[PDB]
């Protein structure tokens, strides 16, 4: 599933999520890859609402 | 004919996440059983509301809109679980959580579809 591999990469790398949040994603992304864009996105606004003020 | 038994909530930070269990059983219940397991919440003030659903044959998945992307359902046929994975929660995710389940495939997406109840397990998400 190429829209989960890259998803993968992309939680690891993002900035702004703790440990926690970047596993919790990532355990998402292997639990329903279908799912994959989706989660993708939502670690996208968390990394976003996070951005060090 | 199925027995369900859910774990895990707690106490999270927002933003945080956490992961629920909910473990099943039945007499005949085997890998491919035409079943659909799901997760209901029910808020303060609120009636148990639809999360997740899973089909127990295909592990097709489906998700009410506001928690899509931050919350997956997933099931393990060897082990004989369904999960939660919650992440990003928010305060207004606080609520009991439930695994529910069906004998075939729910014509809703409210309790009155689910004839299989756990008995609650407390999620509480503090800001």
């Amino acid at each position: 599933n190429k829209d989960q591999q890259s998803a993968f990469y992309e939680i690891l790398n993002m900035p702004n999520l703790n440990e926690a949040q970047r596993n919790g994603f990532i355990q998402s992304l292997k639990d329903d890859p279908s799912q994959s864009t989706n989660v993708l996105g939502e670690a996208k606004k968390l990394n976003e609402s996070q951005a060090p003020k | 004919q199925v027995q369900l038994q859910d774990s895990g909530g707690g106490l999270v930070q927002a933003g945080g996440s956490l992961r629920l269990s909910c473990a099943v059983s039945g007499r005949t219940f085997s890998a491919h059983s035409v079943y659909t397991m799901g997760w209901f919440r029910q808020a303060p003030g609120k009636e148990r509301e639809f999360v997740a659903r899973i089909y127990w044959s295909s592990a097709n998945t489906y998700y009410a809109d506001s928690v899509k992307g931050r919350f997956t359902i997933s099931r393990d046929n060897a082990k004989n679980t369904v999960d939660l994975q919650m992440n990003s929660l928010r305060p207004e995710d606080t609520a009991v959580y439930y695994c529910a389940a069906r004998d075939g495939i729910p014509t809703s997406r409210t309790v009155g579809s689910y004839n299989y109840w756990g008995q609650g397990t407390q999620v509480t998400v503090s800001s």
